[PDB]
RNA sequence: CGGUGGAACACAGUGGAGCCUUGUCCUCCGGGUUAAUGUCGCUUUUGGCAUUGGCCCCUGCUCCUGAGAGAAGAAAUAUACUGGGGAACCAGUCUUUACCGACCGUUGUUAUCAGAAAUUCACGGAGUUCGGCCUAGGUCGGACUCCGAUGGGAACGGCAACGGUUGUUCCGUUUGACUUGUCG
């Protein structure tokens, strides 16, 4: 089919852009962990911000994320969903998971199951 | 109420900050009126007779942690600062810093045109184009 | 011509370590009691299923047992099948991390045989909640739960820094 | 950087030639009222649909031009939408006594992977309505609505070029005063 190169040679710009990524989204789940099992919903706004800035961050040097990021995080405010409103299966459909802003994130799951991500597939991914 | 506020996260952020500012105003007023000059027993002055004003106060004393250790162990991960000190490369390391985001950071403000504003510390919550936020 | 190239993406640094279940051995002699008591459950009457022992088996009630609504019962104790195929991803990302913000004291137990697929195709899903107030069950489920079941959290109880992953896909290029 | 002193208030500043779709006193779409006709249900009569005819619907200001600045209570808290600014605000798309609204059309682009799909191709599932076989309501076709894990994406969304405006295009000046030369 092709020519099987494999590099290890990894960049250290690309390096520096996902040490950023990692740093923004490690700092916005903590602020909003730390938040969450004290009290109520107090900076709600702040560490939001941090994940807007992150997806700008992903329009600049055009790079890509695991699902998992991606379906954590909104798509239009972009906030975290680790407190989410509420889950919803099997109400005629398939799935639906409400939020506070009112956009929903779907999964069509009542179709079939063993369906995984390109990411998530047994040879496709080598870590670090 | 609550919908209507984070339709945009900036708009939300500003009331956020314009928030912090009136309810520390009104700290300063409750803490002349309590005539107590201790910050331990004005927080629980506060918590005993006014419950929703002190929901909207800050805590700093939860804010170094969260944020101090974070930062100096992103520091010594991203500019390969280890125990071998004598393998060090200035440039690579100005560049990165260059590259990497000052959200999170402890910054002091030592040299002026205001002479007021010199001698603060803080940490950064959010950044923005042309002033700072600590 | 196609050329194959590795493209680095940003892994969650934490997924793995959040995703952690629970260390289980000597469950066979567990199997045993669970499969007679379902299976003894679901012969006589699909009412009688459910009025001595009160299980929910829809995540939909899942999620509003576990939002609020009845806060009287604290042992609360979930079964959960993971290494089987033809089960959903999307429901098992999300099926430990909503019992930790429940204030109740959920017990997740993850069944660890692959060749476990009878429950799933048996009774709703391959998924069991049910109560451990004043039933016969819990004298021997209290048993056992501190002996190896036991399910504590170490990732968000200490203060401590996350180092960053990233991992590398696979892109074909055709010129 | 742009325009004026050439156009005399649009008298497209004027003239001539060529071509065609031969310059249609036309048509904004759209919304409201009134009159007439035909069908369908209540039965002095009214209601709904379709057609036809008539009326009504907004020069924000100065200026020849270039341009300049004012305000968005006819649905909001941030004063139409979108992004940023530390806030007066800025930029772009727009409208302005709008007591109804109006983001014009065509072409191409969004590389590679992913995904069912990169432009309302198509495909899979659910619901409704209609027709045929048929009558414990099973199947088939057509139409609509909603959803489908990915990617900045599925949004008639973003970018670039072209005007149907009162037919297009070309050519010429309306710009001079002295001195000299010719002609009457
Ligand atoms: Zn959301």
């Amino acid at each position: 089919n092709g020519t099987l190169l494999v590099p290890p040679p990894r960049t250290i710009a690309n390096q520096d852009h996902f040490h950023r990524l990692n740093y923004l989204y490690q700092i916005s789940a903590y602020q909003t962990r730390a938040r969450q099992k004290a009290r109520t919903d107090a900076h709600t706004p702040l560490a939001r911000n941090y994940i807007k800035s992150m997806d700008l961050i992903s329009k600049k040097t055009k790079t890509s994320l695991l699902p998992t990021i991606k379906r954590t995080i909104c798509k239009k405010c972009h906030r975290l969903l680790w407190t989410p409103k509420k889950l919803e299966i099997t109400s005629d459909g398939a799935l639906s998971v409400m939020c506070g802003c009112g956009t929903v994130k779907r999964f069509n799951i009542g179709a079939d199951p063993n369906y995984r991500t390109y990411s998530e597939r047994e040879g496709n991914l080598l870590n670090s | 109420d609550y919908q209507r506020i984070n339709k945009n996260s900036k708009i939300a952020l500003r009331e956020y900050i314009n928030n912090c500012k009136k309810n520390t105003k009104k700290c300063l007023k409750l803490a002349y009126e309590n005539k107590i000059t201790d910050k331990e027993d004005l927080l629980h002055y506060i918590e005993e007779k006014h419950p929703t004003i002190y929901e909207s106060l800050p805590q700093y004393v939860d804010f170094v942690p969260m944020y101090k250790e974070l930062w100096i162990n992103y520091i010594k991960e991203l500019l390969n600062i280890t125990k071998n000190l004598k393998t060090f490369n200035g440039s690579l390391a100005l560049l990165k810093l260059s590259m990497a985001d000052y959200n999170g950071a402890l910054l002091r403000v030592t040299k002026s045109k205001n002479k007021t504003l010199i001698g603060l510390q803080g940490i950064v919550i959010w950044d923005s184009q042309k002033f700072f936020i600590m | 011509k196609r050329r194959q190239v590795y493209k680095p993406v940003l892994d969650n640094p934490f997924t793995n370590e959040a995703h952690m279940w629970p260390r289980v051995h000597d469950q066979p002699l567990i199997w045993q009691l669970l499969q007679s008591s379902i299976i003894n459950k679901l012969i006589h009457i699909q009412s009688k299923e459910n009025y001595p022992w009160e299980l929910y088996t829809d995540f939909n009630e899942i999620v509003q047992y576990l939002s609020g609504a009845h806060g009287n019962s604290d042992p609360v104790c979930l079964f959960v099948c993971n290494k089987d195929p033809d089960v959903p991803l999307v429901l098992l990302q999300q099926i430990p991390l909503l019992c930790y913000m429940a204030p109740m004291t959920v017990k997740l137990v993850q069944l660890p045989k692959s060749a476990m697929d009878t429950f799933k195709s048996v009774s709703k899903y391959g998924m069991l909640l049910l109560r451990c107030d004043d039933r016969v069950d819990k004298k021997f489920v209290s048993q056992i739960q501190k002996n190896v079941d036991l399910l504590q959290f170490p990732w968000l109880n200490a203060i401590k820094y996350r180092p960053t992953s990233v991992k590398l896909l696979k892109t074909t290029v055709p010129i």
